[PDB]
């Protein structure tokens, strides 16, 4: 079936980068559309935004412009990379599919200095 | 199936097309008049081994599988005969998928030469919404 | 942009029993509604697509109804593991867009 995973660095510092992989397993990444989702403890999610089969991207206005999402399509990966982070982006990361069928399991990252 | 026009209009707008991330329904009841002429059934091959299939026309290379285009990407992750019915459910929920791509509706050839830019409030008047 | 906000916060209900959600949106997004439940150390899981479509291997009691503003989430009968937390999310707009959720445990 379809599985994906989320992995990268889970302290972060202030104005430093946060950056994230999705390893997808049972498809193509080149064959859908692909998200990133984050919850805050308040129970909130966030819709960062998506990639499309040919790497057009949508970023959510929130996202202070700090946002990039890329991809390696050889490497069956895509990427979450966002710029000057605080300890407001403390939270569990997802990465998902556009249809919302798949998750990731998700990945605590904590900002705060550590 | 051939729809009428109204009725196709009535149908889109209880399946969310109506402004769907920003297009007013006309565009949409606009892209199949020049698409399909309002026909589930309509077919088109291409030198590229593809197909366009139902009342949006969509492609067997990129959205639909249909068994026999190479290459194919089945984003939409359906049978191109899903395409095919009369209930136009798997065509709408594929056709926003298709508009939620970086082109939006200009993926549709036909909307980008005969629908956009002009007064797509035209093809849902005298409908009641 | 829109904002969903479902009702009640918290919702308690004896197993066996029957209950309903509500997702609303501030401004109309069609039937473009969808519908995820997610428990305890488990990312959400889609349940219902799109106001009132079912998904495979959903388990009939999920359904969901509404249109334009006004939305709702059913569960026949709710099983002990079916509490956890609902959202609802928003696909008519960019940037989509969650409710805030809501808590589904025992009396």
């Amino acid at each position: 079936d379809v599985q994906l995973q989320e992995s990268g660095p889970s302290l972060v510092k202030p104005s430093q980068t946060l950056s994230l992989t999705c390893s997808v397993t049972g498809d193509s990444i080149t064959s859908d559309y692909w998200s990133w989702i984050r919850k805050f403890p308040g129970n909130r999610l966030e819709y960062m935004g998506y990639v499309s089969s040919f790497g057009s991207t949508f970023y959510n206005p929130s996202l202070k412009s700090r946002i990039s999402i890329t991809r390696d399509t050889s490497k069956n990966q895509y990427y979450l990379d966002l710029n000057s982070v605080t300890t407001e982006d403390t939270a569990t990361y997802y990465c998902a599919n556009w249809d919302g069928d798949y998750w990731g399991q998700g990945t605590l990252v904590t900002v705060s200095a550590a | 199936k051939v729809y009428g026009r109204c009725e196709l209009a009535a149908a889109m707008k209880r399946l969310g097309l109506d402004n769907y991330r920003g297009y007013s329904l006309g565009n949409w009841v606009c892209a199949a008049k020049f698409e399909s002429n309002f026909n589930t059934h309509a077919t088109n091959r291409n030198t590229d081994g593809s197909t366009d299939y139902g009342i949006l026309q969509i492609n067997s290379r990129w959205w639909c599988n249909d068994g026999r285009t190479p290459g194919s990407k089945n984003l939409c992750n359906i049978p191109c005969s899903a395409l095919l019915s009369s209930d136009i459910t798997a065509s709408v929920n594929c056709a926003k998928k298709i508009a939620s791509g970086g082109n939006g509706m200009n993926a549709w050839v036909a909307w980008r030469n005969r629908c956009k830019g002009t007064d797509v409030h035209a093809w849902i008047r005298g409908c009641r919404l | 942009d829109i904002v969903l906000t479902q009702s009640p916060a918290t919702l308690s209900v004896t197993p066996g029993n029957s209950v309903s959600l509500s997702c609303r949106a501030s401004q109309s997004i069609g039937n473009n509604l969808h519908w995820y439940q997610q428990k305890s150390h488990e990312s959400p899981r889609l349940l219902i697509k799109y106001a009132s479509q079912s998904i495979s291997g959903i388990p009939s009691r999920f359904s969901g109804s509404g249109s334009g503003t006004d939305f709702t989430l059913s569960i026949n009968s709710v099983e002990t593991e079916d509490f956890g937390m609902y959202f609802c999310q928003q696909s008519n707009s960019w940037p989509y867009t969650f409710g805030g959720g809501t808590k589904l445990e025992i009396k």
